[PDB]
């Protein structure tokens, strides 16, 4: 792909997104999906090969029978009321309709069986934004529209999407499958507390945006997809190794590292509605994704695996494109626990 | 030719003649010999039926004029 | 709300089953999403020309169009996928697993 | 109640649907979308919208045009299905057409809710506005106020019908 | 070459002057012909006023008559909460009517052809 | 999620559009004009919450515009009744409503 | 100066429906801002009597304002006669 | 009403036509005569076999052309809004955006079919 | 939710304009000019009233006026504006254009007359 | 007495048809020094009567590979739809009044590519799918372009009503201030009609007969009576496009007779085109239509957006 056609296709993928962020009508909304959908297809195939034409159909299929029942569920609204703006849904039925498509844009349990699929079909930058930037639009529609969301409904798809999530990853040895079951149930998280308060999931997709990209970068600079693979990197770049270990002990919320801060305030959260079951249930479930992020780390930095010989010429080359924000990420994604506070600037 | 075709281009226009001339006379027919009424708008179909209702025998090209309001 | 309404809504959900509801062919299944597009826009226009809401007249139109750019996209996935296999089989995506 | 010209094509409109949803080969797929279109366009004519019911019949046959040229292309196959040459096909069909059948009939006998809300039929015609007045189509004024009103949404459709030529471009490329 | 395209170009001059002046005498035409239309108007109002009111009394005296024996069924009893205006629905202005009147009410401007 | 830009530019990029009591061309007006102004200027200002017990009755008038729906039951209503009597002779429909009718302009 | 005059040669040379097209697309897009009756057709447009002409309440305290269509107060159109 | 019964009209004449032309003559039908025509000979394949599309490209970019007409339609309308210096600056930046789009596809090489 | 006031059939009877839309067409520029009073408070009543039982004497008002505007035409020359209204009738779009030597007539009728 | 008008409207329609046989025929025999039909009939005129008698008494064949329900719809559209063509015509009052007839036109020439797809396809024959494809083509080539060219001519006329267009050129020929793309439109006519040079679904001498290769006697007839109607109709829409005749309210016959003149102009004009010039190749097609017709297109629409505006021109009735 030309650079420019590639910039220009970034940057029609992210004024989708913000064409649905700051817009106060439905249409408008529908509009950005639509534009970002458009620009996102391309960007999954720059590396052009049968895997990414799969996943990019795929992905193509799924977004688009969510976007068809999100005009549905808009249509349906207005027809209830002559209303076009995003406040609260007047039909229940409208509503639901709403509910899956969001949650089928997501990812979320039970439509998360194409995350895996795409994410080990394209490249990790690819990989990146479509775990990082794309489920902002969604999530923004779901604050919006909070007060208004089933309680059961959204919270069934949250703790299938946990539960499924730790499940699928416990399976991986494939570093991409590994990342997409990590997003599902990061996902189930963050739809778990939005009926209670919106930032609360606001700062758990903050964290998780900065623990993905810093893993995803990490990942890039040793250019690993496999498990494998990554058992190489200490022979050849030790510190990396030691930096994916914290960052993956962040991931699995253990104190005092910054991923325990997001649950940490979700439970707590939920307590103050007369919710402890499914918090409970929750905590213990995400013990999971702590299980294989700590299979990949004693797989990757806590123990050291067999080297190749042509390992030793990797020995007299540096690395020609360094990443500017990847040890602020890693900060960020580990450091950061003591300014729990800063998260009143959230709301 | 060359004045022999000229037979069948005169049966042509003979042809295409008709469509147009039985429109023109069908709608004088039926609309009381006055070039029947357009209604491209709502309120050109508001004026049709408001002749229809005042006419007095349900037929809008039925026109009253001075004579009807005593 | 009158049979016609209804109807409409059936249309969309009978589309919705076809696409949700897959044979071989992924042509079959553009054709599912192109007619839900198609029962949106007779619906959203049925409702916009019975409460007289002037300015939403544009918007079926505005709809339709990105239903295009829905048809183009799935069309040009269509091709690369024939490209490769010499069928539009849904079958032969199973390069990935979950 | 008024000849129910408008429900005749509702249902005719709902029988194509189910035509191409049961998914023969995409020749007839195509063909009952086209069916469709042009009954839907009656049905958007029988309110008053004409543009938009031309319209759409007019987008409907260009994109079934390209439509057939990709089936034949690239969706062939030695003898393609018909909606009686094949059993799942045809169950679908028959399934589809008892299921419309049974929603009319619950629906204009009774008064049932059957997913949202209920209905007792009384023809399209009672909801009607009787309004009378103007020389002009407040469907037509409201289509063009595109063009002074709609200026962001110009700006946002144009954007996205020039990045999805690029996009066509690229994805076809290869390499 | 320069002579085909300067006729075809002093053609098109003609041809924009002629169209312009046309077209100007047809949109004071139009003009004339609404301020027939607006002149007319306060007529059609009025008697558009007392055709819709008789309908509608027309309508509640054989309501009236009819629902007498139904127990608890308010006569002209409206479906708002609001006492102001509200304009009828044609469905009730010819509900008690015969067909092809209804046929006419719905579509007759649709089908005039 | 919602970041506010129209408002703070004072940008109206959308909102020309959002309800039909909103500045149609030619000045024509939405079937259900006065009910959608009358609870829109009822729910102006006292959030959400309060608007949809507040202003119920607002709503519910224009809900009824909009869709019609307790006028067609209680047409269906008058239509059963008239036509059991019909049917056993007691009720006769008068001329004007058989076609038979003094037409007025 | 000369570059582009060469330039306009070879493209009338080989592709004259080309030039033709982009002069006639750039005379569309700057001949408007330059003409003195794009305002006259915004007058001829706003002179369109489409819908009645509600009468205000008087108030006595409007003296531009007509109380009769023939007299003298309110817009004219004189010159869209004379035009 | 009037175009119903014309549709009707025009299409019950050509089924009759059809319904006369096939009962009216005597038909002698066999495999012989009704077999494929090939100009002499048995096709060697079906003519059911995908038949492959050079110009793939244009077709699609068709479709979002397609689309512009129908922006593009309300034009005559829109000339009459009192604000023409908005309509002709929309109208013109969406005929500039189709012939930049179609210059983009002629100069990439799109318009071109494939070998 | 309360009973609809509805005028009885005896005060909605007033005394119609019985003439078809081409003689109102051809007579409608006079008209607006010689009964615009009327018609205008006619019409200031339905828009600030926004309801037509309240402005039901002001219909019979202009109901009243047009009669007599018409009855002015007809006792001073009905000739001239007869075949000014059947030059109008004929055409299918109802045109001013096509007959201006009878609406020349008119006028003039009614300049010097009234 | 509607059905009197649809009547007479529908039989003559024919009748000219089959006499524009006759007309074809010796015009191209006279452009090549020969005569053509002179012994059945005087003149030939009772050529196409005893063309029709053979065609419907002569066995039509149902082909073994055939799909017989396309098979035998397509003709039934392809005729059925140029039969329909006609009714929004205005000559000088049409029968059926629209406020969008221009549009009403487009759609139904739209959906009429279809008859010749699905005969070509039905027929399940190589050189009937050749004709279906390049009937695709041909459309993907023309149709943009063709609607473009309408809109900017009728920018003038201020809406898309066809009688409207009578009173646009009551004083001028529209072809006098639109000239360049009535040249254009008058090309995608030829190809819209599947006309020489453009009769590439057809190709006689590439393709034995196109997508119509398999049809016999009553449908094979059917099939040209819906092409020479389509002729005549596109020929009559231009005369009412670019030549406008002045009409009378009280002898609207003039109007009907200078429009048939004109018309039949337009049809002779057809004929000898057909009778000057090799066929095109149908990439050849395509290109002339995207890379030369429709950026001139594209330029005129946005003059004639634009030249009622900077001379204050604007048509009436929104
Ligand atoms: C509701 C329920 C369904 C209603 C169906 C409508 C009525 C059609 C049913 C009869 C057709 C089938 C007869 C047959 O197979 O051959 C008979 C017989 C058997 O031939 P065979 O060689 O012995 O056996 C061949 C094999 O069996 C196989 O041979 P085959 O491959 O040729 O068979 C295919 C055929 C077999 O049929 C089936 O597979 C099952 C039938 C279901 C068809 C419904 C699909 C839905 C399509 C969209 C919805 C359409 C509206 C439906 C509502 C109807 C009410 C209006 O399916 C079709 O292709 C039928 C297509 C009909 C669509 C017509 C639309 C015209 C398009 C014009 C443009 C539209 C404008 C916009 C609006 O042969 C003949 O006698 C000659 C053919 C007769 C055909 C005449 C014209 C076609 C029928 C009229 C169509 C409706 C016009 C209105
Ligand atoms: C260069 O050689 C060639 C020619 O030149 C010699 C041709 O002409 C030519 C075209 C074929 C011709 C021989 C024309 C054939 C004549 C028609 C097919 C007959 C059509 C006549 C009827 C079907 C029309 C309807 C008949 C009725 C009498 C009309 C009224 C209808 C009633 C219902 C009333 C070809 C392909 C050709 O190659
Ligand atoms: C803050 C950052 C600025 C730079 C980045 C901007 C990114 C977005 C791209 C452009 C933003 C457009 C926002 C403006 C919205 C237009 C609406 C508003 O400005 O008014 C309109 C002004 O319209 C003007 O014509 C300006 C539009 C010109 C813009 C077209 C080209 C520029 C777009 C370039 C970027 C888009 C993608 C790339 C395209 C090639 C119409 O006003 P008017 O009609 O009087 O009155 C309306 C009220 N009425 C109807 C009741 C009477
Ligand atoms: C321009 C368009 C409009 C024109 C207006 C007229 C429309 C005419 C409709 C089209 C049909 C006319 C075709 C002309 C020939 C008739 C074809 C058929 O109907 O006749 C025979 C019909 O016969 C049937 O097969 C059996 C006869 C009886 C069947 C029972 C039906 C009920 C009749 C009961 C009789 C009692 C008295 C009835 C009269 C009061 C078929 O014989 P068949 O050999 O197969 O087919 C070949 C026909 N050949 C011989 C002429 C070549
Ligand atoms: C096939 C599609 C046919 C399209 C028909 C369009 C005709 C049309 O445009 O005329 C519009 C005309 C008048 O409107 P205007 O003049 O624009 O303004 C109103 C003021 N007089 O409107 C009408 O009369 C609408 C009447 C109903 C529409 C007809 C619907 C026909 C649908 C065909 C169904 C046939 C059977 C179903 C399957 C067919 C084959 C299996
Ligand atoms: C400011 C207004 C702009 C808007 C108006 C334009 C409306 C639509 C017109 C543009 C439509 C799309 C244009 C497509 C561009 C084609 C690009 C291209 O590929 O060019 C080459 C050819 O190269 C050219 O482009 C030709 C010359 C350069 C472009 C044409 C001239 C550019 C502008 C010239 C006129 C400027 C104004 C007139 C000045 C008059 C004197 C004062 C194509 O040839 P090939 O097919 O590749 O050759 C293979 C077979 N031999
Ligand atoms: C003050 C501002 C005014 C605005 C500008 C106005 C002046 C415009 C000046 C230019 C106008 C030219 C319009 C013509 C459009 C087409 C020109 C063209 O270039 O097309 C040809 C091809 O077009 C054809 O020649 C058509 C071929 C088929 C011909 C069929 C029959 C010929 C026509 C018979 C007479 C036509 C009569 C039409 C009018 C009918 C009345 C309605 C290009 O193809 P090539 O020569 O191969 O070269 C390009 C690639 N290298």
């Amino acid at each position: 792909m030309n650079p420019i056609i590639y910039t220009t296709l970034i940057m029609t993928v992210m004024s989708g997104t913000m064409l649905v962020m700051i817009s106060s009508h439905w249409l408008l909304i529908w509009i950005g999906f639509e534009m970002n959908l458009l620009a996102m297809i391309p960007v999954l195939m720059k590396n052009f090969n049968p895997r990414a034409t799969e996943a990019a159909t795929k992905y193509f299929l799924t977004q688009a029978t969510a976007s068809m029942m999100l005009m549905m569920a808009i249509i349906i609204n207005l027809l209830y009321s002559g209303q076009w703006t995003i406040t609260k849904m007047f039909n229940p039925v409208a509503m639901t309709m709403m509910t899956m498509a969001l949650a089928m844009k997501l990812g979320l349990s039970p439509f998360h069986f194409w995350v895996p699929e795409v994410t080990q079909g394209i490249s990790l930058q690819a990989g990146l934004l479509l775990l990082t930037w794309q489920k902002l639009a969604p999530l923004s529609v779901l604050c919006q529209i909070s007060q208004s969301i089933n309680p059961n409904l959204m919270l069934t798809m949250a703790m299938l999407s946990i539960l499924i999530g730790g499940w699928g990853g416990l399976n991986q040895t494939q570093l991409r499958k590994i990342m997409a079951y990590s997003s599902i149930a990061h996902m189930g998280w963050m739809t778990a507390v939005l009926p209670y308060n919106t930032t609360m999931t606001i700062l758990n997709l903050l964290i998780y945006i900065t623990m993905t990209l810093a893993m995803f970068m990490l990942l890039i600079h040793s250019s690993a997809t496999t498990t494998l693979s990554l058992s190489h990197t200490w022979n050849k770049m030790p510190v990396i190794t030691s930096l994916m270990m914290v960052t993956l002990l962040s991931m699995g919320g253990l104190p005092p590292l910054s991923g325990f801060m997001p649950k940490w305030m979700i439970i707590q959260e939920m307590t103050k509605n007369e919710s402890i079951i499914m918090p409970t249930l929750m905590a213990m479930t995400a013990l999971l994704n702590l299980y294989f992020y700590m299979r990949l780390a004693y797989s990757s930095s806590l123990t050291m695996f067999p080297s190749t010989n042509n390992m030793k010429m990797k020995w007299q080359f540096e690395h020609t494109k360094q990443m500017k924000l990847l040890p602020t990420m890693i900060v960020l994604s580990t450091l950061v626990l003591p300014m729990t506070p800063a998260l009143s600037s959230l709301n | 030719m060359w004045f022999e075709i000229l037979p069948g281009i005169a049966v042509m226009a003979a042809c295409l003649f008709i469509p147009g001339m039985a429109t023109a006379h069908i709608h004088k027919f039926t609309n009381g010999g006055k070039e029947k009424r357009v209604a491209h708008f709502s309120y050109q179909w508001n004026l049709m039926e408001r002749d229809r209702r005042i006419s007095g025998v349900n037929r809008y090209h039925v026109t009253k004029g001075l004579e009807n309001i005593d | 709300m009158p049979l016609v309404y209804m109807n409409i809504i059936m249309a969309f959900a009978i589309a919705l089953a076809g696409l949700l509801m897959y044979r071989s062919h992924l042509m079959s299944s553009l054709l599912c999403l192109e007619g839900m597009m198609l029962s949106l826009f007779i619906m959203s226009t049925l409702i916009i020309l019975n409460t007289h809401f002037t300015l939403a007249n544009m918007m079926p139109i505005i709809l339709l169009v990105f239903a295009a750019c829905e048809a183009a996209l799935g069309l040009s996935l269509l091709v690369m996928v024939s490209n490769t296999y010499g069928t539009d089989y849904v079958q032969n995506l199973n390069l990935l697993q979950c | 109640m008024t000849m129910y010209i408008a429900f005749i094509l509702s249902t005719i409109f709902v029988i194509g649907f189910v035509g191409f949803s049961s998914k023969p080969s995409p020749i007839y797929g195509g063909l009952g979308l086209i069916v469709s279109g042009g009954v839907g366009c009656g049905i958007v004519l029988n309110f008053g919208g004409s543009f938009l019911g031309l319209m759409v019949f007019l987008i409907y046959l260009g994109g079934m045009l390209v439509v057939f040229g990709y089936t034949t292309a690239m969706a062939t196959e030695m003898y393609p299905e018909v909606w009686v040459s094949n059993k799942t096909v045809f169950g679908a069909f028959v399934s589809g057409l008892m299921m419309e059948f049974c929603m009319v009939y619950y629906a204009l006998k009774e008064e049932e809710v059957e997913i949202i809300f209920k209905f007792n039929g009384l023809g399209d015609w009672v909801i009607y506005d009787t309004g009378d007045s103007g020389f002009f189509s407040e469907e037509a004024m409201g289509i063009a106020a595109l063009y002074s009103y709609g200026t962001w949404l110009v700006i946002v459709t144009g954007w996205s019908l020039l990045i999805g030529v690029v996009v066509i471009m690229e994805i076809t490329r290869g390499n | 070459g320069y002579s085909m395209f300067a006729v075809g170009i002093g053609t098109l001059l003609f041809g924009y002057w002629s169209m312009m002046k046309w077209n100007r005498e047809r949109r004071r035409l139009q003009i004339e012909d609404f301020e027939a239309r607006i002149a007319l108007m306060p007529l059609f109002q009025a008697e558009k006023d007392r055709r819709v009111l008789q309908m509608l009394r027309e309508n509640l005296e054989e309501e009236a008559i009819i629902m007498k024996d139904v127990p608890d069924w308010k006569v002209g009893e409206s479906v708002f909460h609001t006492t102001r205006w509200v304009t009828p629905m044609m469905g009730e202005l010819y509900g008690l009517r015969t067909n092809e009147e209804i046929l006419s009410a719905t579509y007759g401007f649709i089908w005039y052809t | 999620p919602f970041f506010d830009v129209q408002k703070r530019l004072g940008l109206d990029l959308d909102r020309w559009m959002t309800i039909q009591s909103a500045e149609q061309p030619h000045k024509i007006p939405g079937r259900c004009h006065a009910f959608e102004k009358e609870w829109i200027e009822c729910a102006h200002g006292i959030g959400g919450i309060r608007a949809e017990k507040e202003c119920k009755i607002e709503f519910d008038d224009f809900v009824e515009c909009l869709l019609r729906q307790k006028t067609m039951k209680r047409l269906s209503a008058i239509k059963r009744q008239r036509d059991k009597l019909i049917k056993e002779g007691k009720y006769t429909p008068p001329p004007h409503h058989l076609g038979k009718e003094d037409p007025r302009p | 100066a000369g570059r582009i005059a060469s330039f306009l040669k070879n493209a009338w040379a080989k592709e004259p429906v080309l030039v033709a097209s982009f002069a006639i697309g750039g005379l569309a897009i700057i001949l408007p801002s330059l003409s003195p009756y794009t305002n006259y057709a915004i007058r001829i447009n706003r002179a369109t009597p489409y819908n009645y002409p509600v009468p205000l309440r008087d108030d006595g305290n409007m003296p531009d304002v007509p109380s009769h269509p023939q007299d003298p107060q309110g817009p004219s159109l004189e010159w869209l006669k004379n035009l | 009403m009037n175009i119903m019964l014309t549709l009707l009209t025009n299409v019950t004449l050509a089924s009759l036509l059809v319904l006369i032309a096939f009962w009216l003559p005597q038909l002698n039908a066999y495999s012989e005569k009704t077999s494929p025509y090939e100009c002499g000979f048995d096709p060697m394949g079906s003519a059911r076999l995908p038949f492959s599309m050079k110009f793939f490209l244009v077709a699609i970019t068709f479709l979002l052309f397609d689309l512009e007409i129908a922006l593009l339609l309300p034009l005559p309308w829109a000339s009459q809004t009192n604000n023409l210096k908005t309509m002709l600056t929309m109208a013109l930046f969406l005929l500039i955006l189709l012939a930049a789009s179609l210059a983009y596809e002629w100069t990439q090489k799109g318009l071109e079919w494939a070998e | 939710p309360g009973i609809v006031e509805l005028p009885t059939l005896e005060d909605l009877k007033v005394q119609e304009v019985k003439v078809s839309s081409s003689v109102l067409k051809a007579a409608a520029h006079h008209y607006g000019a010689q009964c615009d009073k009327p018609n205008k408070e006619f019409m200031l009543c339905r828009w600030e009233e926004k309801d037509p039982r309240r402005c039901l004497e002001e219909g019979k008002l202009v109901n009243q006026c047009a009669l007599d505007f018409f009855r002015q035409i007809k006792r001073h020359c009905a000739e001239p504006f007869t075949e000014y209204w059947t030059c109008i009738d004929y055409s299918g779009l109802q045109l001013f254009r096509h007959c201006r030597k009878q609406q020349a007539k008119f006028d003039e009728c009614v300049l010097d007359k009234l | 007495m509607f059905m009197i008008n649809i009547l007479s409207l529908i039989i003559p329609i024919l009748l000219a048809v089959a006499f524009l046989t006759l007309v074809e025929r010796k015009v191209l025999g006279y452009m090549q020094l020969r005569k053509g039909p002179n012994v059945v009939g005087p003149y030939g005129l009772l050529q196409p009567i005893a063309d029709a008698l053979k065609l419907f008494t002569k066995e039509p064949l149902r082909p073994a590979t055939s799909s017989i329900s396309m098979f035998i719809i397509a003709p039934i559209l392809a005729l059925s739809l140029a039969l329909t063509m006609w009714v929004p015509l205005p000559m000088p009052y049409p029968l059926i009044n629209m406020n969008l007839g221009v549009l009403f036109m487009l759609a139904m020439s739209s959906l009429a590519v279809y008859s010749i797809l699905w005969s070509g396809w039905a027929s399940n024959s190589k050189y009937a799918l050749i004709g279906a494809l390049r009937a695709v083509a041909q459309t993907i080539s023309y149709e943009v372009t063709l609607a473009i060219i309408l809109l900017s001519v009728l920018l003038m006329n201020g809406s898309y009503t066809l009688s409207t267009l009578i009173t646009t050129q009551e004083h001028i020929w529209m072809i006098f201030t639109s000239w360049p793309l009535a040249m254009m439109w008058f090309i995608s006519t030829l190809a819209e009609t599947n006309r020489a040079p453009f009769d590439l679904t057809e190709g006689e001498s590439e393709l034995v007969s196109g997508f119509n290769v398999e049809y016999a006697a009553g449908p094979f007839a059917m099939f040209f009576m819906a092409e020479y109607a389509n002729i005549i109709m596109m020929n009559a829409f231009t005369a009412i496009l670019f030549l406008g005749a002045s009409h009378d309210p009280h002898t609207p016959e003039l109007y009907t007779i200078n429009f048939v003149l004109k018309t039949l102009a337009l049809t002779i004009t057809f004929l000898w085109i057909r009778a000057s010039y090799p066929r095109f190749r149908y990439d050849q097609l395509m290109h002339l239509l995207w890379k030369s017709f429709l950026p001139l297109t594209l330029a005129l629409c946005m003059w004639h957006i634009s030249l009622p505006i900077m001379t204050a021109s604007i048509p009436p009735q929104s």
